[PDB]
């Protein structure tokens, strides 16, 4: 369920003459890829993930201090 | 029945009216599209009738 905006397709690069936008080529391989990744974690990683909200779950962490 | 022609909605690419290379720039004065400063120098130096010919080669006209 992870997803990322890679950019705007450069087929639209002349939709305007200037826009605050990043234009990227269309992907030139297969639209679908399957690859198998042997993921490693540790029991401490499971501790940390379960002890507190991590990463983007806790934005107020940006305040520091408490 | 001569109702077989078709328009297009995609945004068109920009090419230099002189060299046909890609054109980042549209000259506000003569409205020719141009590749670089070397071609801008030529375009502003053109004989007064020539600018309308570069437009007309792509069916454009200034008026």
């Amino acid at each position: 369920g992870a997803c990322k905006r890679v950019g705007r397709s450069d087929a639209y690069a002349t939709e305007f003459d200037l826009e605050a936008e990043e234009y990227v080529p269309i992907p030139k391989g297969e639209v679908h890829k399957k690859k198998e990744i042997v993921q490693d974690v540790t029991l401490h990683d499971l501790d940390v993930a379960n002890a507190r909200p991590q990463g983007g779950q806790d934005i107020i962490s940006m305040m520091g201090q408490l | 029945t001569n109702i077989e022609s078709a328009p297009s909605l995609a945004p068109m690419k920009h090419y230099c009216d002189v060299t046909g290379l890609p054109a980042p720039y549209l000259d506000p004065k003569t409205r020719l599209r141009y590749h670089n400063k070397e071609i801008f120098a030529m375009i502003r130096n053109l004989p007064q009738g020539m600018g309308e010919q570069f437009l007309e080669a792509r069916g454009a006209h200034t008026v």
